[PDB]
RNA sequence: UUUUCU
RNA sequence: CGCAGAUAUCAGGAGGAACACCGGUGGCGAAGGCGGGUCUCUGGGCAGUAACUGACGCUGAGGAGCGAAAGCGUGGGGAGCGAACAGGAUUAGAUACCCUGGUAGUCCACGCCGUAAACGGUGGGUACUAGGUGUGGGUUUCCUUCCUUGGGAUCCGUGCCGUAGCUAACGCAUUAAGUACCCCGCCUGGGGAGUACGGCCGCAAGGCUAAAACUCAAAGGAAUUGACGGGGGCCCGCACAAGCGGCGGAGCAUGUGGAUUAAUUCGAUGCAACGCGAAGAACCUUACCUGGGUUUGACAUGCACAGGACGCCGGCAGAGAUGUCGGUUCCCUUGUGGCCUGUGUGCAGGUGGUGCAUGGCUGUCGUCAGCUCGUGUCGUGAGAUGUUGGGUUAAGUCCCGCAACGAGCGCAACCCUUGUCUCAUGUUGCCAGCACGUUAUGGUGGGGACUCGUGAGAGACUGCCGGGGUCAACUCGGAGGAAGGUGGGGAUGACGUCAAGUCAUCAUGCCCCUUAUGUCCAGGGCUUCACACAUGCUACAAUGGCCGGUACAAAGGGCUGCGAUGCCGUGAGGUGGAGCGAAUCCUUUCAAAGCCGGUCUCAGUUCGGAUCGGGGUCUGCAACUCGACCCCGUGAAGUCGGAGUCGCUAGUAAUCGCAGAUCAGCAACGCU
């Protein structure tokens, strides 16, 4: 092992839990249903990037909040994907299920969706060179974000070898706990196999 | 020890009598870290020696340590593909510590059937000059004065 | 002191 | 080699080679080379006058001579040294490096051969081109003592550093590899080859002129970064040194190797695998082997032909799957949704292969401190500076001048715990001070005066002083303080290396089976052994075994689970079951070692307990291969251990205990 994920390392200080609920007796069934529904949603929705999925449970009622790149296909003008998701959850027997859609402010200020875009560009036809160049430029353009580091591992260009290349700009102080790091990870598909992309983003500092 | 001489612990004194030599002896004979057992055994053997000899235990212990403490030792050294021994003077503190060590070593390995009495008897023998400890000191001095020739190395 | 071969 | 008179010392004598102190990067000769002293003959060189000759100058194929050491012929001498050859010692082998002996030779006179890295690896002659700085010889002029490396001018020889220039670079530099002219040899890719034949010379050794076939697609010259050294310098780590206890000899428990078996499922193989993936192998897990069924299938989905059945609770046959029969049967509503029984269609299905294709995760170098980028500058070019030297620190932490100016990952900090104090705070927790208990203890009414458990703040920052320091970093000592010079331990792995582990976690590209390598079940296995290795407990007896009395802690687990009191069992445990989703009830008042009293007087032992037999308890439908616990008989090896090798520097090393993870039952001496 080389590096521990900054999210897990810094859980107790900066980032908060993305799921909050108390139970001990039905805790097994509850965790089973949450992990299930999360996996089913992940495998069902791929067209639209979903940043994070947070679930809060209050007795029988459960509320799920979704962050996505753009709501156009996440929720239809008449509620196509919304009704499909509701029907899915009802089949999974989530009891009373309520849906909310929350929209991110800066599309490329966070790790998940930039990772999705880079994976898509790498997979379809785009070269990793231009992929990294455009991703870094777009991430830089935003003033709030300061440091970005993108790493790609796997087979690149179809060559029969593994290339581990990373490009870095700005802040990457993972040792400093006070710093703010955003971690993302997704796998890019291709004809010859699978490629993993990892990106780190630094966004200011927090005191308090 | 690369940086320099390390600090030395402030060894405590014996309140029963008033000599830290008793503390040193009990610490040396400590087996499996049983302080109460070791100290009670040492006190019992000291009383046995006292009743056997009819004299002062502290005085006879001082006599024994004075008789058995060496002043010259032998150190091993190999130079030019050949092994040699050199004699080097020793600080009296280390001499006393090693004398206690030999006292324990030769109080470990004799066949008197009861070590509580046997350690006292060994102390009497060392005081009288018939002890294995004094025999070992004789041998050490003989070796040192035999290897005196190679003293030119001075290490 | 000496200390072969990949 | 001597004890037949050695080594040692004093006197005397014989004989051969070479000359320390002068003596040097000094002098002389064309180059080889040349120095103990005196005498005889002899060559060359430089400065001045410039009297004389009046172009008489350079060069040089063939040719002639000289020419380091070694070797040969003829004749002498032979002190020391010493090829060849004997022995001694090391090495597996020494025909050597080490040692004791020793024949040519090293010397002399007379003839021979004519070869070297005979290198300044750079021919001779001529005229020109900035200087500084030593050294030898000869003449001149002036401070002027006119002594004096005082100073000035000039010819020749010999060193170092330096511009223009040249040079691929290293480098040259008035003694040019600089600008110019005359003369002579040399060579046109490496091996083949300075070799074959011929010729010349020579007694021989041998030397001088020098070919062709064949074969290769490179051979070599400079310079840059890594890597390496049995190179040097400057420093750090239980690396060594002083100490503690261990492994390797015995019994047992796990993992592997090696051999069998139809199978003992697969992977990992020094550091960096070997109480591993196995936090619980009789069915399951297993995928291994035999056998019996099975089929678009145990399990999902879309397309056509058949439909409202499917789905379920029981009797019968069977090693079991499974086959046949008894009891219920749609919820919607006319289109069918849900579900699936028979035909397939695609296709499911694989712990089958590929970590030399991969994602993710992980171990080591190493918690070592090193590793980079922007601009500039230098060189042509691979590149260099920044990252060099001195001082200091645990650290690329910092200070000083320097073609460097800045920045980055790292280091410290911010996070947890532990060391103190202040405030808030009283129940299921404690009791200062008052009352009730009266043997059961705050048990009960009461109470923050401290811990007790969880919230806020302060406190270590070289804070201050004295000396060293470039007045700076940094260091020693001292006062206050709980802590003094990162207080202690933790969370925390920079770029990269080991094609390191993991398709047996999961997913993933390709090949392979599909009527099987898929799928359900009955029994067996992973626990087999004539041996080996690694990690642990028991020890090998008195610091002790055994018996009776006896006081001191932490933290956590408990719902289909802990389990009180009581009763019966030696004890496994049997009945029963208060208190508990838990500071309350259980895990005993949490003990062991510890202290007192008694036996053993050193034994194969009252230490020590494995192996083998006879009786029971507990969980499980199922204890023979194959679990654990209690009682009895059984009484084996083993007396501190071989070369070798391991951990440990303060609550540290040693020794003795408690709870939990997987779990109905345990392989529990392993792990936390
Ligand atoms: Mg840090
Ligand atoms: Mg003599
Ligand atoms: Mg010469
Ligand atoms: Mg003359
Ligand atoms: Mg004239
Ligand atoms: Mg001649
Ligand atoms: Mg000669
Ligand atoms: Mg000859
Ligand atoms: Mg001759
Ligand atoms: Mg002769
Ligand atoms: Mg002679
Ligand atoms: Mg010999
Ligand atoms: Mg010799
Ligand atoms: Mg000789
Ligand atoms: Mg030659
Ligand atoms: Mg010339
Ligand atoms: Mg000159
Ligand atoms: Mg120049
Ligand atoms: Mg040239
Ligand atoms: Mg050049
Ligand atoms: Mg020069
Ligand atoms: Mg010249
Ligand atoms: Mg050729
Ligand atoms: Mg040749
Ligand atoms: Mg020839
Ligand atoms: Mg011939
Ligand atoms: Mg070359
Ligand atoms: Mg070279
Ligand atoms: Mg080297
Ligand atoms: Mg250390
Ligand atoms: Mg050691
Ligand atoms: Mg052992
Ligand atoms: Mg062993
Ligand atoms: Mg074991
Ligand atoms: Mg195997
Ligand atoms: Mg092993
Ligand atoms: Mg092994
Ligand atoms: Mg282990
Ligand atoms: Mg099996
Ligand atoms: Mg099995
Ligand atoms: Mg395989
Ligand atoms: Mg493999
Ligand atoms: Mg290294
Ligand atoms: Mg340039
Ligand atoms: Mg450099
Ligand atoms: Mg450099
Ligand atoms: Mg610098
Ligand atoms: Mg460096
Ligand atoms: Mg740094
Ligand atoms: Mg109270
Ligand atoms: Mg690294
Ligand atoms: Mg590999
Ligand atoms: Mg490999
Ligand atoms: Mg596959
Ligand atoms: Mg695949
Ligand atoms: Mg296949
Ligand atoms: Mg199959
Ligand atoms: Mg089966
Ligand atoms: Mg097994
Ligand atoms: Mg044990
Ligand atoms: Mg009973
Ligand atoms: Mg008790
Ligand atoms: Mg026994
Ligand atoms: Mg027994
Ligand atoms: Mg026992
Ligand atoms: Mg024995
Ligand atoms: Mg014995
Ligand atoms: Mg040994
Ligand atoms: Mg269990």
């Amino acid at each position: 092992g080389q590096k521990i994920n900054p999210h897990g390392f810094r859980l107790g200080i900066t980032t908060e839990w993305k799921s909050r609920w108390y139970a001990d007796k039905q805790y097994k069934d509850y965790v089973k249903e949450d992990v299930a529904i999360r996996k089913l949603l992940a495998t069902g929705l791929e067209r639209a990037g979903i940043a994070d999925v947070e679930i809060e449970r209050t007795r029988d009622r459960v509320r799920v909040d979704i962050h996505t790149a753009r709501p156009g296909i996440v929720i239809g003008r008449r509620g196509t994907e919304a009704d499909r998701i509701r029907a899915d959850l009802e089949k999974l027997t989530g009891k009373q299920v309520q849906l909310n859609i929350l929209e991110v402010k800066n599309p490329e200020s966070q790790a998940q969706l930039v990772a999705q875009g880079v994976a898509e560009q790498l997979s379809n036809r785009v070269a990793f060179r231009r992929a990294m160049r455009k991703a870094i430029q777009s991430a830089m353009r935003q003033p709030n974000v300061k440091g970005i580091r993108v790493q790609c591992s796997g087979r690149l260009g179809g060559a029969e070898m593994s290339r581990s290349e990373f490009y870095r700009e700005g802040r990457v102080p993972l040792h400093t706990l006070r710093a703010d790091i955003d971690y993302g990870l997704y796998e890019a598909k291709t004809t010859f196999g699978r490629i993993g992309v990892k990106v780190w983003i630094y966004k200011g500092d927090i005191v308090g | 020890p690369r940086k320099g001489p390390a600090p030395k612990r402030p060894l405590v004194n014996d309140p029963v009598y008033g000599s830290q030599l008793v503390t040193q002896l009990v610490n040396k004979v400590l087996l499996e870290g049983k302080k109460s057992l070791a100290e009670r055994i040492v006190y019992g053997a000291l009383e046995q020696a006292r009743e056997k000899t009819g004299t002062d235990p502290v005085v006879t212990l001082k006599r024994a340590l004075d008789n058995v403490k060496p002043a010259l030792e032998v150190r091993s050294r190999r130079v030019g593909g050949a092994t040699y021994q050199v004699p080097v003077e020793v600080r009296p503190d280390r001499s006393t510590t090693l004398a206690l060590r030999w006292l324990v070593n030769f109080s470990r390995q004799r066949r008197e059937k009861t070590m509580v009495e046997r350690l006292a008897n060994e102390i009497l023998d060392a005081s009288n000059g018939l002890g294995a400890s004094v025999k070992r000191r004789e041998d050490t001095h003989k070796m040192a004065e035999a290897n005196r020739a190679f003293a030119h190395y001075r290490w």
